[PDB]
Parts: C-alpha cells; sequence; structure tokens
C-alpha cells in the first residue's frame, strides 16, 4: 500500500550524449524501477539489486542521487546498510540512485581522502558536450594531475593545453585558474559528483559561435521557447520560436520575422495578459528592457506566449 | 570576508 517505495536506478549509458547541466535531464530519462518496502534493509536492496542486473555485488556501488540547494542534483556517497530505505531516502519517493558497475572488482574508495568527479569535454567547433565518464582521486591531487586522464578521456594528444570549468550550477561555470593546487583547494566545497569540464586551449575556438563552455552553458541557461499567436487569427495554436531571455526587442523582432519570411517593421507584437486569452497592451519598439523582462510574469513552468500582427 | 556559499550542500527537505 503507502508501505512500499519506489527505487529508480540510473546507469552511466545515460549520461552519454547528454548536452545539459548535471548528469541528465532529470525529465526524460531512462530508469531500472523498483518496488521496494520502506522498512527493507539497503543489504536486501543490493543482493536484489545485483540478482537482476547481473552483477556481482562487489562490483557495484550506489550512488544516492542527492538535490543540493542550488538547485543541481548530483550523485552522493552512500558500512550504513541496515538501515531502512526509507530512511537512508530521508523520505524521498521517489528515490534515485546512481548505479556505477565496473568494466574488464571496483577499486576501493575511501571516504575520507577520496572525491568522486565526473568529467565532461566540450568542443567549441560542434558546440557540443561530450561525457568523459567519472575517476575516483584523492581530493589531495594536484589538478595538473588530472590532465593526462582528462586528454586520455578526450582523445586529446598528451600535454595538450586544456582550459578547465567547474561547472556548479546553471549559469555558473568557474574558470580553475591554478593548475598546481590540490581539488579541495581548487574547488570550494568540493564534494563527490562534481563536475569538471574542460576543453583544448586552441585559437581556432575564437570562431566558435560559442569559443567556450562557460559560454556553452550561458546560452543554454537562457534559451527560451516561445509561443507566437497571431492577434488577428481566432485561436491561432500559433508556432514556436527558440530565442534568448537576454535578447532586447530588435533581436526578437528580427528573430521572428525571419520565421515569418518578412520585414520586423511590418510586424507589431503585443503583451501576454496573462492567464486570460488574447493579446494585451502593445510592444512599442523603442522598449528598452530584455525578453526575460517581458516574459517575467510567467512562471518556469506557464508556457511562453506572445502575440503579433502583420502590418 | 564570510563565505557565501554556492549551494552545493544538500537540500532541506
Amino acid at each position: 500500500a503507502h508501505l512500499y517505495m519506489q527505487v529508480q536506478i540510473v546507469a552511466e549509458d545515460q549520461f552519454c550524449g547528454h548536452q545539459g547541466n548535471d548528469m541528465y535531464d532529470e525529465e526524460k530519462v531512462k530508469y531500472t524501477v523498483f518496488k521496494v518496502l520502506k522498512n527493507s534493509s539497503l543489504a536486501e536492496f543490493v543482493q536484489s539489486l545485483s540478482q537482476t542486473m547481473g552483477f556481482p555485488q562487489d562490483q557495484i556501488r550506489l550512488w544516492p542521487m542527492q538535490a543540493r540547494s542550488n538547485g543541481t542534483k548530483r550523485p552522493a556517497m552512500l558500512a550504513d546498510g541496515n538501515k531502512t530505505m526509507i530512511e537512508l531516502s530521508d523520505n524521498e519517493n521517489p528515490w534515485t540512485i546512481f548505479l556505477e558497475t565496473v568494466d574488464p572488482t571496483l577499486p576501493k574508495f575511501d571516504k575520507d581522502h577520496d572525491v568522486m568527479l565526473f568529467l565532461k569535454m566540450y568542443d567549441p567547433k560542434t558546440r557540443s558536450l561530450n561525457y568523459c565518464g567519472h575517476i575516483y582521486t584523492p581530493i589531495s591531487c594536484k589538478i595538473r594531475d588530472l590532465l593526462p586522464v582528462m586528454c586520455d578521456r578526450a582523445g586529446f594528444i598528451q600535454d595538450t593545453s586544456l582550459i578547465l570549468y567547474e561547472e556548479v550550477k546553471p549559469n555558473l561555470t568557474e574558470r580553475i585558474q591554478d593548475y598546481d593546487v590540490s581539488l579541495d583547494k581548487a574547488l570550494d566545497e568540493l564534494m563527490d559528483g562534481d563536475i569538471i569540464v574542460f576543453q583544448k586551449d586552441d585559437p581556432e575556438n575564437d570562431n566558435s559561435e560559442l569559443p567556450t563552455a562557460k559560454e556553452y552553458f550561458r546560452d543554454l541557461y537562457h534559451r527560451v521557447d516561445v509561443i507566437f499567436c497571431d492577434k488577428t487569427i481566432p485561436n491561432d495554436p500559433g508556432f514556436v520560436v527558440t530565442l534568448s531571455n537576454r535578447m532586447n526587442y530588435f533581436q526578437v523582432a528580427k528573430t521572428v520575422a525571419q520565421r515569418l519570411n518578412t520585414d520586423p517593421m511590418l510586424l507589431q507584437f503585443f503583451k501576454s495578459q496573462g492567464y486570460r486569452d488574447g493579446p494585451g497592451n502593445p510592444l512599442r519598439h523603442n522598449y528598452e528592457g530584455t525578453l526575460r523582462d517581458l516574459l517575467q510574469f510567467f512562471k518556469p513552468r506557464q508556457p511562453k506566449k506572445l502575440y503579433y500582427q502583420q502590418l | 570576508s564570510p563565505r557565501t556559499g554556492k549551494g552545493k550542500w544538500k537540500r532541506k527537505s
């Protein structure tokens, strides 16, 4: 009945190809799902997990997905194993867990000296992220010492000059400036499930629309889809345009005009009027704000919409 | 002077 909880296991293959922040898309992801008694044991689940996915218990390790105060979600460490599952999840239901597995047993992890770090390589030429797996590293390890593993996993020649960032959270990608300090010195509040994003330091990057990973994540963070509806066409479903929240009036107008194969001066836009259907007040072309300022009367979930008419 | 933090600690329920 309500004595049961759902436990959701995510595997590393789901981290592959992810273009967003964190390890995967919380809104779109494959899980192996388990119905488990809230008062069942960890050791029970582990055996039941072992039997089910064809892996001996020595070759698997559970890293519960943990929500952070800043809104991100990351694998966290989990000796303990006789507490109930609902206590370990701290009353989260469902509870999502990253399942690390070996591949031709797992290396030991010292809860006090190591950290599990995830790696992403950014390619400015194609403007894409490439998941480079995870590593066990001693906290006392210098940043410089991590470079060969990064070069190795990205397919770069050894001693390739790299630029390194910490992906802290959406719109916060912090460049690591001194490669010769320990990891805990480089990364404030160093934790398991932290992410280092790195890229080749080549002059050819600056021809890219998005030359660094910081730029990439900034663009992604401000990206917004807006429905545009023709005021003079009743019950128009409208069309979707991908914009940026930091666009000014002119950039919106021009983008919508290229969508409609027309001139931006032949387009009159109207504000949202919110929950009411239909156009609100006219938008003037000397508007001094950003697209974000125009859509701030919308919640993050509420579908963004604007009205237009051809002149 | 004191640290404001980056919110990487665990979210309250």
